[PDB]
């Protein structure tokens, strides 16, 4: 009985940890996507600048 | 010719970083595919 209780507690702890880790990794992926979006926006602005500089 | 070679390399690294951005976008897309598949399989596991 003692061993079973220990195992059950370990399982609950690990499950909660996996839930937290999944949420955190999803949030960080969202943040990376946002920063990539900003980089792409300024890169397209610079590409337009280069297109005009082709006439420069 | 300095301006010519420089603008040439400028457009060149433009294209290179552009390909890299395309690859990274495809990476993000397959990433969201992975998010969706993990979500559905996790949800199935949780349902059972």
């Amino acid at each position: 009985s003692d061993k079973l209780k220990e195992a059950e507690t370990r399982a609950e702890f690990a499950e909660r940890s996996v839930t937290k880790l999944e949420k955190s990794i999803d949030d960080l992926e969202d943040e990376l996507y946002a920063q990539k979006l900003k980089y792409k926006a300024i890169s397209e602005e610079l590409d337009h600048a280069l297109n005009d500089m082709t006439s420069i | 010719k300095d301006l010519n070679e420089l603008q040439a390399l400028i457009e060149a690294h433009f294209e290179n970083r552009k390909k890299e951005e395309e690859e990274l976008v495809s990476l993000k897309d397959r990433i969201e595919r992975r998010r969706a598949e993990r979500a559905e399989q996790q949800r199935i596991r949780n349902e059972r």
